[PDB]
């Protein structure tokens, strides 16, 4: 370009340089790199319901053949658990009320 | 100083295989183009300021 | 649907090849996490 | 051998349609440009 | 009384021997993948042990254990995987020079085939600015030097020439040979030519 | 399986002392090109995700309001409003 | 400089383009977006689509 | 390809750990002693609400300077 | 509801009244088709039915609420004038930034936006770029600022509270003016025996205070 | 959270023959209900002058006590039918215009 390629140069470097520090500054980067592994444990270690039964029948764990049952009971059971305490909760508010509107 | 190219296609004669490819590509790029429009207009046009009075000022 | 729109990305964008895969996997788990933020957060 | 293969994909389906849903707010319309267009009760 | 010790140690080596266990595959898959991207087909196809692998690598390195409640093997097992851990991470630090060498050609590619584009109708530059030639010049002798000090792997060698020759090649049947054309591809056009033809 | 003779050749004996001198300007451009696509079209997702529910409910945002009733200071030409603390609710609906 | 080439009106790129892209395109929005908008435009008027004039609106000075 | 829309789920996705099926059971139980604590506490603060005006109920406000806010009457 | 726009107040004793009630006349008809215009949406929205309505109604409504009740407090008030926000800028500022952004009063570019844009521009002709570059980077600023500026749902309950307290102080303003003939013969002995310039309310609960704190009882 | 508060507590039942009681004023009083609301739709009447409308705002409190004392035999009747079909309600239109016709 012209002489302001010195200055667009230098600002290169800096930026190299400023990242190079940020990454290879020994708090910040063993911090991301725990952070990385607990994000590839998040990610690629997901709760899925849906699993490879790569192992035969005869060694699956009881566990596996029910732990879609039981996580969709124990939603359903949550969510009408919620709706009974909740519609419990308004009658109760509302007697309540009543009685102390008095 | 470089080497310059024909677009390959601007030369070339529009083919059925090319036109059907091109058709079905274009069809599911519409698809989501319509549900990503739809959406962007829904938020755009509940996003505006009230109407104001015929010469209010703050 | 992700991998579908990086292809096309990567393939009519050419400024699109710049980003590494890396970068793209953390684009796409950035990705989920927002999108499992916002399914969350219309639920909350 | 995937468990649960139909799980899976009623989930999947499930929430890109809870997604669109939510995003787009195609569910909740308004009416008010048909507002002018309608008649009036009462 | 020593039950966070104990946990600790047995903890850490059962990761460094499940890592040192899974590592020469994961090594030789690394190998396989082009240094673009280095860590293809892992983040895609099968993260076996890659992820997991670096930050136990990176762990092992940079903590310690004590070999007090583990035995004669044990701690001569323990000793081993620390050993394959580190190996495995100078190769990946390697891998990353490679794949910072190799993004720097394709970067360098992208630029001259952004100007020729037909749809680049921002900027139709027929003449390369001294700045890309410049780059393109120092690129080269970098690539020859590095050639030239993977003598004594054949096999490193190939590959590199393989993987990062292929941009050069690209570049190169992309700028026409007139004028300090031959100045810039001065040290690819004697042997790195001919391996692409050319 | 698989003949995987040269690639475990290659990791088992790897050059330790291998290195080469990097491109600031290049590293930089590619960095500064790969934020710009993840700038815009990343920053435009997350802001549609996250600003769709703070723009479809404000009541969520908003938890306390204030409501003012004004009453006359005659002699003194003054209004004094007094004041109380709220919460927003969805009032008529 | 940029001397293009194209033979128009003969070409993937030109006139069979343009005709070919309003068609295809406009397919989903077309044989989707219109039944399912009617449908949930009519759920709503299960009764009619006239509003009850609240707030008076029939009262005048 | 020309088609890949599909509703199996992701093969890199589909894991499963050492120590049997992905870890669900445990983290399907936390969610819901979460929600609990979470959804007791609008149910308390919705259903618990009374709306009273005493004619105390109003305090005469401040501007952020503290002092008693009064507007003048031509401003 | 078809209120005349003719008003027939005196307009020669109690002006700010009389001001008030024409602003109130001249957009009467506007805000009314926008509010109808809301509750004739709100009302088909409850004829909705399962997920399309009558479900997550009105829990979903919310932008339609807040709309309606910012019209209904826009209807109550004609006309809003700049010398009393800066008054509420005494418990709230930026109450007309706020309003701006709310009740579109005028045109809202991205200042701002548009500054930052320009500065990138000027590295952009520093270290040589390509012009498309440069338009996209001041459109990315821009962007941004319209972006953070649109959407301000708080700024709304903020106005809200605004317009609340701007309606007290209309309300209050007008009844002095109704009773300024007849307490004018108070004011004038008032100020000659009372050097005091705090409301008459406060100075009262001064005194029934210090009664009950120190008299003869 | 979102939802007002509720300020006067009335009962279940209190609450039907209310909804009944107003169906009837706005069916019967609908011309006093309209009178009061252009009384109490300018500025004026709204906030500044409370008292103008005041004759006005009497006349439809009186119309509306009328109407929900529900005098007459018939008129006792059928709000009694139609809040004996609401109570089993926890439908009913006929049993409503029944009493509507009243």
């Amino acid at each position: 370009n012209h002489s302001c390629q010195k200055v667009f140069e230098g600002f290169v470097s800096a930026l190299y340089d400023t990242s190079y520090f940020f990454r290879n500054f020994g708090p910040f980067k063993a911090t991301i790199h725990y952070a990385t592994y607990a994000n590839y444990l998040a990610q690629n270690w997901a709760p899925r319901v849906s699993y490879i039964e790569t192992s035969t029948p005869a060694y699956t764990l009881a566990k596996n053949k029910y732990a879609v049952y039981i996580v969709y009971g124990l939603i359903g059971g949550a969510l009408i658990h919620n709706y009974m305490l909740d519609n419990k909760a308004a009658q109760k508010s509302q007697q309540y009320y009543l009685k102390h509107r008095d | 100083r470089t080497k310059l190219y024909n677009a390959a296609y601007f030369l070339l004669n529009n083919n059925e295989s090319f036109g059907h490819s091109f058709g079905i590509r274009l069809k599911i790029v519409g698809l989501n183009t319509w549900i990503v429009g739809y959406a962007v207009s829904r938020y755009y046009f509940s996003s505006l300021r009230v109407k104001a009075a015929q010469d209010e000022r703050f | 649907m992700f991998k579908e729109l990086i292809h096309i990305f990567r393939t009519y964008f050419i400024t699109f090849r710049y980003l590494k895969k890396s970068n793209i996997n953390f684009l796409k788990n950035l990705s989920y996490t927002l999108i499992a933020y916002y399914l969350i957060i219309n639920f909350m | 051998p995937i468990r649960n293969i139909q799980f899976a994909r009623y989930h999947y389906l499930a929430a890109v349609t809870v997604f669109t849903y939510f995003a787009t707010r195609c569910c909740l319309l308004d009416y008010k440009k048909y507002y002018p267009l309608a008649s009036v009760k009462k | 009384m020593s039950l966070v010790s104990l946990f600790k140690n047995t903890f850490l080596k059962s990761r460094v021997i499940g890592l040192s266990f899974q590592a020469q595959r994961v090594m030789a898959q690394m190998a396989k993948t082009d240094f673009e991207n280095p860590d293809e087909h892992f983040l895609l196809n099968d993260a076996m042990k890659y992820n997991e692998l670096v930050f136990y690598g990176r762990l092992a390195e940079n903590w310690s254990i004590n070999p007090e409640l583990f035995g004669k093997a044990e701690l001569a097992k323990y000793n081993e995987a620390k050993q394959t851990l580190i190996d495995f991470n100078q190769y990946h630090a390697l891998v990353q020079n490679l794949h910072e060498f190799y993004w720097e050609l394709k970067t360098i590619y992208l630029e001259l085939s952004r100007g020729v584009a037909t749809s680049n109708f921002h900027n139709k530059r027929e003449v390369t600015h001294s700045i890309i030639e410049s780059d393109i010049k120092n690129s080269i002798h970098k690539y020859i030097q590095l050639i030239d000090d993977l003598k004594d792997y054949p096999e490193w060698q190939h590959k590199v020439r393989e993987e990062i020759g292929y941009y050069a090649h690209m570049i190169y049947t992309s700028v026409n040979h007139d004028g300090n054309f031959p100045e810039i591809f001065k040290e690819f056009n004697k042997v790195d030519s001919l391996y692409y033809f050319k | 399986m698989l003949d995987d003779t040269k690639y475990i050749q290659m990791a088992q004996k790897f050059p330790r002392n291998v290195s080469v001198q990097l491109n600031k300007k290049l590293f930089v451009t590619r960095t500064w090109f790969r934020n710009y696509y993840f700038v815009g079209v990343f920053g435009i997702f997350a802001y549609f995700i996250y600003n769709q529910p703070k723009i479809f409910a404000p009541f969520s945002g908003y938890p306390t309001t204030v409501a003012y009733k004004a009453q006359p200071d005659f002699l003194n030409d003054q209004v004094i409003f007094y004041s109380q603390q709220r919460q927003n609710t969805l009032k008529n609906f | 400089m940029r001397r293009i080439f194209w033979n128009f009106k003969t070409a993937f790129v030109g006139l069979p383009m343009f005709s070919l892209a309003p068609k295809n395109i406009l397919v989903y929005p077309i044989v989707v977006g219109v039944p399912l908008y009617t449908f949930i435009v009519l759920q709503n008027s299960v009764r009619g689509f006239a509003y009850f004039d609240e707030y008076d609106s029939d009262v005048k000075e | 390809a020309r088609l890949w829309w599909t509703l199996d789920p992701s093969k890199y996705y589909l894991k499963q750990i050492s120590s049997g099926g992905r870890n669900e059971i445990l983290f399907t139980v936390l969610g819901v002693t979460a929600a609990y604590w979470y959804f007791g506490n609008k149910r308390c603060e919705h259903y618990w609400r009374r709306q009273i005006d005493n004619c105390q109920s109003w305090s005469r406000a401040q501007n952020i300077n503290g002092n008693n806010l009064t507007v003048k009457q031509y401003f | 509801v078809r209120l005349n726009l003719k008003s027939n107040v005196d307009q020669n004793e109690y002006p700010f009244l009389a001001k008030w009630d024409k602003d109130m006349r001249q957009n009467y008809e506007e805000y009314q088709n926008r509010i109808d215009a809301t509750t004739y949406h709100l009302q088909r929205s409850q004829r909705g039915i399962a997920v399309f309505g009558e479900w997550m109604y009105p829990r979903y409504f919310q932008k339609d609420i807040l709309e309606l009740e910012v019209l209904r407090r826009k209807q109550q008030l004609g006309k809003i004038y700049p010398e009393e926000v800066s008054s509420y800028t005494q418990i709230n500022p930026d109450i007309a930034n706020d309003l701006n952004l709310t009740f579109n009063a005028k045109l809202l570019w991205p200042v701002r936006g548009m500054t930052v844009g320009a500065g990138f521009f000027a590295f952009a002709h520093l270290f040589n770029l390509p012009y498309s570059f440069r338009l996209g980077l001041f459109v990315l600023p821009t962007a941004v600022e319209l972006a953070f500026t649109w959407g301000n749902k708080t700024s709304q309950f903020k106005s809200i509270e605004f317009m609340d307290y701007l309606l007290q102080y209309r309300v209050s303003k007008a009844l002095l003016e109704k009773n300024a003939k007849h307490f004018a013969e108070k004011k004038a002995a008032y100020q000659k025996e009372i050097n005091s310039s705090q409301s008459v309310q406060d100075l009262y609960n001064q005194l029934i205070t210090l009664v009950s704190e120190q008299a003869p009882s | 959270s979102i939802l007002p508060p509720l300020q006067y507590t009335y009962s279940n039942e209190e609450s039907l023959e209310l909804l009944i009681h107003s169906i009837k004023g706005n069916k019967d009083c609908n011309s006093e209900r309209k009178a009061f609301n252009l009384c109490r739709s300018t500025v004026l009447g709204k906030h500044v002058e409370p008292e103008k409308c005041l004759d006005k705002a009497l006349v439809f409190v009186n119309c509306f006590q009328k109407v929900r004392r529900d005098e007459s035999a018939a008129c006792q009747s059928a709000f009694n039918s139609t809040l004996e079909c609401g109570k089993k309600y926890s439908s009913c239109q006929s049993q409503l215009d029944a009493y509507l016709n009243c």
